[PDB]
């Protein structure tokens, strides 16, 4: 029984590569037969059939490149508009992405309004893995398919990922996020989709006290991540993009560890890659302001007396960091080592940008007097060089690395 | 339709040099009709020359027109004596240095102090175009002929220096930015010391010798000592720079040891190489 399909698959795999003529003769119906054979034996019970079946698709793509290209990408769109059995759908999906930068401009256009309906349809489709293999396939289609798309193309599927950062799978939201992206990144009017997406994330959040979901929360901070890398050069605003730093800063505050870390590591972006009206408000005086508890008054980002980096670096402190009492160190049990690497790698990063922020008192009013007989500064952070995890400890040598950079260039040496 | 962008300056060298070489009245009439395109362009900062490869060729376009095409100075003067419409960001008062630059090296190698200076005196430029007033104006958003041309020098030595001593390598400028604001500070300083120690520009030398020993006229203009403030901060980063300054300090004759005992050290951890 089993040995049987084995030997078929191969053998028509001979026998495709051996043909030699390939004048269009029965050949264009060997090679039909022979894929869609290849692409059942990829979704059959025994896992030797699918590690052969593999092979005969790589085989038979790889010999005919040369020639008979155009039919082995038609074949393998004709399994993504079956929409069948999830193997054989992964099979023919990551294939077609492979071979769409070889397709020649005039088909670029056919194939893309082809494609829509299909994009969209394994997108709504629940299996981890047909998800897994869409988050590689649209970076890939999109990079030769998108010039031939209009706004009206690239709207519908944008709306269908959109959608799935609602979702409770890490791995939908995840294949959603970079979707989207990508599909902003390869548009023809790339500023205007940057703007539009932003309008519609910003759109699922903006009320900030609404009783908004943890998985939409994660969802729209994680495609805000992948989104700013973007912004650093119709066309992003500095108010739109202050808006994302005010709400990044507000999920930091949030229960659930969860949002605290998609929140950290979005503002680690922010200050790893700051769009230019963007790092000129976080660092103007009164720049905002123009346009594991906190216990004291640490300012707001808002506040006429100082640059918003230095209400930042008292957050991440005060909520992570730092207690209050001088040369004491919050508990692994109060805050995990995860969620300390992370503040200590963002207040390192607006150090960075604008360094008095380390100098500053942790409070602008200081507390009780008779439970803190001294008061405490942002400076106690490096007692962290002595915490027993690996990488909290290399976190806080490279604020040192940070720190002596920035201040040196700062001061063009006048230390 | 291009001109622009320094490849097509490129482009005209070649048609100009092959003109040249043919008919020489073909080359007068091309030469006037790209100089009176390109200085009013030089004027309102539309040409792409925030580069030291663009500046080059635009230095050579100069070399290869006819002399007769920029024969009466008044239009180089006319597009040389303008302010931009504002300073608050860095490429715009980098394409308006970078345009004075260019027509300055006209100035003093295709023409004359007496020719250059009656034409000063007679179109009516002032010291006051680029006083201190205009320029904190244009950083928010918007006489004798010799005390002019020296007057308008010495400002754009103020403006560089500001600059790069007070805007920041990723807020503000680019590594790239900074490095041609050096580069035009090295241009200008240079223009400045052939000026001043190569004898052929004498009235222009006694104008500046006296506008250096002068205080600021009630703050319209930068004093020798805030220039000199500005200076002594670029000893730890431009010590090229600042030996250029040096250079000119003493083509005016100002020996002050409150300058000289400061940058040699003169006596009363390993050091910095830059003030070595």
């Amino acid at each position: 029984t089993k040995k049987d399909r084995v030997n078929h698959c191969l053998t028509i795999c001979e026998n495709i590569v051996a043909q030699s003529v390939r004048n269009s003769p029965e050949f264009q119906k060997l090679l039909g037969i022979a894929m869609e054979l290849f692409l059942l034996c990829s979704d059959d019970a025994e896992s030797d059939v699918r590690m052969v079946a593999d092979e005969c698709l790589n085989k038979v793509i790889k010999a005919l490149m040369d020639s008979n290209l155009p039919r082995l990408q038609l074949e393998l769109y004709k399994e993504i508009k079956k929409n069948g059995a999830p193997r054989s759908l992964r099979a023919a999906l990551w294939r077609f992405a492979e071979l769409a930068h070889l397709v020649r401009p005039q088909k670029c256009r056919p194939y893309l309004v082809n494609l829509l309906p299909c994009l969209t349809r394994t997108s709504k489709r629940p299996e981890e893995s047909v998800q897994e293999t869409l988050a590689a396939a649209v970076p890939k289609i999109m990079a030769s398919f998108g010039n031939f798309a209009n706004d009206n193309e690239i709207k519908v599927l944008l709306k269908a990922f959109i959608a799935n950062l609602k979702s409770s799978s890490p791995t939908i939201r995840r294949t959603a996020a970079g979707s989207a992206v990508s599909i902003c990144q390869h548009s023809r009017r790339t500023q205007y989709f940057y703007s539009w997406l932003l309008n519609v994330l910003l759109g699922l959040l903006v009320p900030v006290e609404d009783e908004h979901s943890t998985l939409l929360i994660l969802g729209v901070l994680l495609t805000l991540r992948y989104l700013v890398p973007l912004l650093q050069q119709v066309s992003p605003s500095a108010e739109q993009l202050v808006q994302v730093y005010e709400l990044t800063l507000h999920h930091t505050q949030h229960q659930d560890h969860n949002v605290v870390t998609g929140a950290l590591e979005l503002l680690q972006q922010l200050f790893r890659t700051p769009p230019p009206e963007l790092l000129q408000t976080l660092t103007a005086v009164g720049g905002i302001g123009q346009l594991c508890r906190i216990k004291g008054d640490i300012g707001q980002s808002t506040d006429d007396d100082s640059a918003p980096l230095v209400h930042c670096v008292r957050l991440l402190s005060a909520s992570f960091l730092l207690t209050g009492g001088k040369n004491v160190l919050v508990p692994d049990r109060d805050v995990r080592v995860s969620v300390k690497a992370l503040a200590l790698s963002c207040v390192g990063a607006a150090v960075a940008l604008h360094p008095e922020s380390f100098f500053s008192k942790l409070y602008k009013v200081p507390l009780d007097t008779t439970e803190y007989p001294e008061e405490q500064y942002v400076s106690d952070i490096l007692n962290y060089i002595d915490h027993g995890d690996p990488q909290v400890r290399g976190a806080t040598a490279i604020l040192c690395g940070t720190l002596i950079c920035s201040i040196l260039s700062r001061s063009r040496f006048h230390v | 339709r291009l001109i622009q962008y320094h490849q097509v300056l490129e482009m005209f060298i070649l048609v100009l040099q092959q003109c040249h070489k043919e008919n020489e009245d073909k080359w007068k009439r091309l030469s006037r009709q790209i100089a009176d395109i390109i200085l009013p362009m030089l004027a309102k900062q539309q040409m792409h020359i925030d580069s030291h490869e663009a500046l080059g060729v635009l230095n050579t376009l100069f070399e290869i027109l006819a002399p007769s095409s920029l024969r009466p100075v008044d239009m180089l003067l006319r597009s040389m004596f303008v302010t931009p419409n504002t300073m608050a960001s860095v490429s715009t008062v980098q394409l308006w240095i970078s345009g004075i630059l260019a027509i300055l090296r006209v100035l003093i190698s295709q023409s004359t102090e007496d020719i250059v200076l009656s034409r000063i005196q007679e179109l009516s430029f002032s010291p006051y175009l680029i006083s201190c007033t205009v320029i904190n104006r244009l950083r928010d958003g918007d006489n004798l002929p010799e005390e002019t041309f020296s007057r308008f020098l010495l400002q754009l030595v103020g403006i560089l220096l500001e600059d790069i001593v007070t805007k920041q390598l990723k807020v503000e400028m680019s590594e790239q930015q900074h490095t041609f604001y050096c580069q035009e500070l090295g241009t200008l300083l240079m223009c400045l010391i052939h000026i001043f120690k190569s004898g052929m520009f004498r009235r222009i030398t006694a104008a500046a010798t006296r506008l250096f020993r002068s205080d600021g006229c009630g703050g319209s203009f930068y004093t020798l000592d805030s220039l000199n403030l500005r200076a002594r901060s670029m000893i730890t980063t431009h010590p090229a720079l600042v030996l250029l300054w040096c250079q000119i300090l003493l083509l005016v004759n100002h020996t002050d040891y409150r300058w000289w005992a400061e940058v040699q050290q003169t006596p009363k951890k390993l050091g910095m190489c830059n003030r070595e």
